[PDB]
RNA sequence: AAGAACCUUACCUGGUCUUGACAUCCACGGAAGUUUUCAGAGAUGAGAAUGUGCCUUCGGGAACCGUGAGACAGGUGCUGCAUGGCUGUCGUCAGCUCGUGUUGUGAAAUGUUGGGUUAAGUCCCGCAACGAGCGCAACCCUUAUCCUUUGUUGCCAGCGGUCCGGCCGGGAACUCAAAGGAGACUGCCAGUGAUAAACUGGAGGAAGGUGGGGAUGACGUCAAGUCAUCAUGGCCCUUACGACCAGGGCUACACACGUGCUACAAUGGCGCAUACAAAGAGAAGCGACCUCGCGAGAGCAAGCGGACCUCAUAAAGUGCGUCGUAGUCCGGAUUGGAGUCUGCAACUCGACUCCAUGAAGUCGGAAUCGCUAGUAAUCGUGGAUCAGAAUGCCACGGUGAAUAC
């Protein structure tokens, strides 16, 4: 999926989960363990929560964050 | 018109099979090309010697694959009948192409 | 080597010949320039529904006598130490000491 | 530590191979596996038959296992009522049709595996190892041999610290490649630990 | 070494002049084991040496060498709290192969453009008894007189 | 009709045929000047011939296989001396007096386990 | 560790299971197997349609599941200072010992010291020592030359036809392939030597003094390393320290050390054109040809489990042109953007390609390493591991030194 010939990637569990959310709009933050999935423009305005390894941190979506994969916005290792 | 190539892991054993095959061909009466030695293949391996560190100490192995070819030219109807399962040797590959 | 891990390898073998010898079209057939509608998008989506055990990506290829993960040798199927223990004794035919 | 397998450096010089079959790179790792599965069972099934050497060959998809022993009557029994029971499970283990024939070793005290077998059975039965390994050296030599060396290491006699003790009598040249030396090893799982046994027997020089 | 005395190897002569002395010169000048470019420089600087001054190409070499061969060099031996450099005469076989090393090394510090131009300039300087190679030869000679009280 | 020599210097085996006539040399269906180019590769071929001064007397047909530049050029020098060995007999003592007859058996040696290149160990630091 | 994105993973977080993920038993009921649906991050949980392998057990045993209870399974958990097995090392150094005899009250000694010589307790002569074993050497592999046998998928000296491509008939000579032999032994000569071992040279020879390399590592030392290749004595957890799964970490960074690659340029950079290798690999593999794309690569797609088919155009070099000593047409890090291929999945954390940017670096303090000949130096190709991923490891060849008083 890291090629235009294949197409942008999102997991099936996340894809069906976000579809239900937009059917009713913004709601309680979405907890997900998926970090390998790109960010689609269908979930702009949500506060999905990615799991960095120990906790779920809420990442706020924005038009700018529409080509970056989900895990980019959860620092997995702490430092100072 | 039929090629018999023989592969083995030791030259002395491969000679036992190629020697009878010309004898059988001579027993057919004449017209054998004579075994020809193709180049030998040798795979060399290098495995570590210890269960642990001391990487610098290794053992080097090698397996050879000796080759022969007799190139039977005249296919008598009694040549084909008699050239099955008469190698009298275990561990020697046989391959016949028509 | 830790019989638990040995049981994983044959569980991943069983699910490797079960699916990815027949369910390979999604990743091979429906990947190229053809009908570009959602059927390809279905193929990408449907490939994840199969269990995580894919054919190549999850086979550690460990030794056959001890299950040692490292030092494997594809030709003999044993580790680098069992090869010298299935040894120069004579277990492996035609394998002697090399000196060139 | 600093010595090579005497039976191994002489694989192509004087000592023969214990497995003589051919297979290309595709059918090697599984031919080897079925070899190990046959050897593992035959040693376990013939534990008290004093089996010396098992040589396996595969002529044309038909395994042929030849067992060398100094007690052939125990193996086959009364007109081969047990050898077939052994053959009937080798095919199961290997997946190919088998033919097991037996060769008698008429020198039970002059085989490396047999000697190292007898003096590790004794240790498990708790005889003092000095008596055990002094016997094997004399029994082999009075039976005709140009040299023998027996080595026993481990927690000998229950001592808290390990120790190695080797008795060499005669003439045993290890560097001379042409020498016909028989070497083998065994173990003893005593109530104190593990004891290792080695034995070199030098019989000929050509 | 300490046990086995041994002779020297045989050197193939150069392809343009057939002199072994210049056959060693292409060997000393060569780096990375590429005689092809090593010999390309030598003849290029040898040709422009003949036309600039002197006669021939194998003769302007031998005149230059006469002004860079050291007669006496100092070898150091350790005695006590310091070392004394005791002079000793140099055998001819070492003398030739030593002057050439000085010539090349001094001609690698020249400010000219390419090695072809540097080598010829230094060789012409040697025949005129000037340069940096003859600078070293005088110094090795001078050190002998300074320590000739330690002979 | 023809006389022959092999030459086998450093993994390059040649084969030379010596024909009485004028002086012309063809090697591997090419002229001597254009095949080698190196001044140390077109005189080392000539070295056996100039020593006996035949040079302009012999017509040479040559095929060389394997090796490199100086390996092949050295191999030819061996074969030519072996070719001259055949159709004249009293010439051995002088030809051997300048080499050209010794095979010069110096090949590339193994890499060796534990050694970085073939004899060079890796840098050894005590601490 | 001959190759951590998931896996490996043995670690952490979270979610779960218990005679269990792995093996032998007892009883109960079901042929197994197949497709699909729902909930879940996933293990799993709830299903819905699909099914029959020998008979004298046919009413149950033998293959495969679900369940129960108990025997037990399981541990990469501790002790390498309880062990086996396997290694490093002094050390490829020439030494380490024994039987009988003799000397000494005795621990011990002599043999093994002494004159030469040797790479070597190698060899000769002396000698209260006489012999023997483990070591040295030799037997072994490869390389250097010649002879005999065979001639494909290798070869082309001499013949004919050539789209001068071994291309085609055709030949067994040649290079080569692989089987078997010949050769090198201080064999011969002169001199020195205690007339001896041997040494220095001379001839012939492809090879001259163990021709070059490899394999081979004595008695033992460091109670050296490994309980995490494996096995094993004890000790311990055994609804747990066992087992399953999703995500993360093993790639973190004020610093320090080790082994390497790239350079700091003119015996070089770039552009065009063009010679010469060896060894090795290949079946969910190597992948020509042609087309497409600036390129990584994509498409159709022959050939080959192989002296023929693919990898695969070798590079340093040579000929021509430019750059004229500049942080430069040297250097290629770092960074922004655009992509390709494996792979469920490329953010943490892959390789590679296109455009732009252009850092430190202008020969490196004390100190310190390797190398004696096809060696160092320098240039490229291959293989193992491997879906993808080496400047490391292992192996091959091309060019090819200086110096040893
Ligand atoms: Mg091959
Ligand atoms: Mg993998
Ligand atoms: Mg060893
Ligand atoms: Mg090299
Ligand atoms: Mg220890
Ligand atoms: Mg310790
Ligand atoms: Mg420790
Ligand atoms: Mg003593
Ligand atoms: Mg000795
Ligand atoms: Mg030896
Ligand atoms: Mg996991
Ligand atoms: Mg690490
Ligand atoms: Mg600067
Ligand atoms: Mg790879």
């Amino acid at each position: 999926m890291r090629s235009l010939k294949k197409g942008p990637f999102i997991d099936l569990h996340l894809l069906k989960k976000v579809e239900k959310a937009v059917e009713s709009g913004d709601k309680k933050p979405l907890r997900t363990w998926s970090r390998r999935s790109t960010i689609f423009p269908n979930m702009i305005g949500l506060t999905i929560a990615v799991h960095n390894g120990r906790q779920h941190v809420p990442v706020f979506v924005t038009d700018e964050m529409v080509g970056h994969k989900l895990g980019e916005f959860a620092p997995t290792r702490t430092y100072r | 018109r039929i090629r018999i190539r023989l592969k083995a892991f030791d030259h002395r054993l491969i000679d036992q099979a190629t020697a009878e095959i010309v004898e059988t061909a001579k027993r057919t009466g004449a017209q054998v090309r004579g075994p020809i030695p193709l180049p030998t293949r040798k795979e060399r391996f290098t495995v570590l010697i210890s269960p642990h560190v001391n990487k610098d100490a290794r053992d080097q192995y090698e397996i050879r694959t000796h080759l022969r070819l007799v190139d039977i030219v005249e296919p008598t109807e009694k040549t084909v009948d008699a050239l099955m399962r008469l190698d009298l040797a275990a561990g020697v590959d046989v391959q016949i192409s028509l | 080597a830790k019989q638990s891990m040995k049981a994983r390898e044959v569980k991943r073998v069983a699910l490797a010949d079960k699916y990815f010898a027949k369910r390979a079209e999604l990743k091979a057939i429906i990947s190229d320039v053809n009908a570009s509608d959602e059927d390809r998008w279905n193929a990408v989506l449907k490939l994840q529904t199969l269990p995580r055990d894919s054919s190549p990506s999850r086979q550690r290829n460990r030794c056959r006598q001890t299950g040692r993960p490292h030092g494997f040798l594809r030709k003999f199927g044993l580790s680098r130490i069992k090869v010298r223990e299935a040894a120069m004794r004579g277990e492996i035919p035609g394998l002697k000491k090399a000196s060139w | 530590g600093q010595k090579v397998h005497p039976n191994g450096i002489r694989l192509g010089i004087v000592k023969p191979w214990n497995s003589t079959w051919f297979a290309n790179t595709k059918e090697f790792a599984d031919n080897l596996d079925s070899d190990f599965k046959v050897r593992q069972y035959l040693t376990k099934e013939l534990a008290k038959a004093s089996v010396s050497r098992i040589v396996i060959e595969r002529p044309a998809k038909s395994i042929r296992v030849t067992i060398h022993t100094a007690r052939p009557g125990i193996v086959i029994g009364k007109k081969g009522e047990d050898v077939e029971k052994l053959r009937k499970v080798v095919a199961d283990i290997a997946g190919v049709p088998a033919q097991i024939n037996i060769a008698e070793v008429r020198k039970p005290e002059l085989d490396a595996k047999l000697v190292a077998d007898s003096i590790t059975s004794q240790l498990e039965r708790r005889v003092m190892f000095r008596r055990a390994m002094k016997r094997a050296v004399q029994n082999a030599m009075r039976l005709g041999a140009k040299g023998i060396k027996v080595e026993v290491s481990g927690r000998l006699g229950g001592a808290e610290i390990a120790r190695t003790e080797w008795y060499r009598e005669g003439r045993v040249p290890l560097h001379t490649l042409r020498a016909d030396i028989d070497y083998n090893t065994s173990e003893a799982h005593t109530t104190y630990g593990v004891i290792g046994v080695k034995v070199w027997i030098f019989k000929g020089e050509i | 070494p300490r046990r086995r005395v041994i002779g020297q190897r045989k050197i193939l002569p150069d392809p343009k002049f057939g002199s072994e002395l210049l056959a060693k010169f292409v060997n000393i000048l060569m780096v990375d084991g590429k005689k092809s470019t090593a010999e390309s420089i030598v003849y290029s600087a040898l040709e422009t040496l003949a036309q600039r001054s002197g006669k021939s190409e194998l003769e302007a070499f031998e005149v230059a060498l006469e002004n860079v061969r050291p007669t006496v060099e100092v070898k150091s031996r350790r005695v006590g709290g310091s070392t004394y450099q005791v002079p000793v005469e140099v055998r001819p076989v070492r003398r030739n192969a030593l002057a050439m090393r000085w010539i090349v090394e001094a001609a690698r510090k020249r400010g000219d453009k390419s090695m072809a131009l540097r080598l010829a300039n230094e060789l012409s300087d040697a025949a005129e008894n000037k340069g940096t190679a003859v600078k070293k030869r005088e110094d090795v000679h001078r050190m002998a007189e300074a320590n000739k009280a330690f002979a | 009709n023809q006389y022959y020599g092999t030459g086998r210097r450093k993994s390059s085996a040649a084969r030379v045929f010596i024909k009485p006539g004028n002086g012309k040399i063809v090697i591997n269906q090419r002229s001597l000047e254009q095949y080698f180019g190196r001044e140390t590769a077109r005189m080392v071929v000539r070295q056996p011939l100039e020593l006996v001064d035949m040079v302009e007397k012999l017509d040479l047909y040559i095929t060389v296989k394997g090796g490199g530049i100086s390996g092949q050029a050295g191999a030819i020098r061996h074969g030519i001396t072996r070719a001259l060995m055949e159709y004249d007999e009293s010439l051995r003592s002088e030809l051997r007096k300048a080499g050209f007859v010794t095979r010069d058996a110096r090949q590339v040696e193994r890499k060796k386990v534990g050694l970085r290149k073939a004899r060079r160990r890796p840098q050894f630091s005590k601490r």
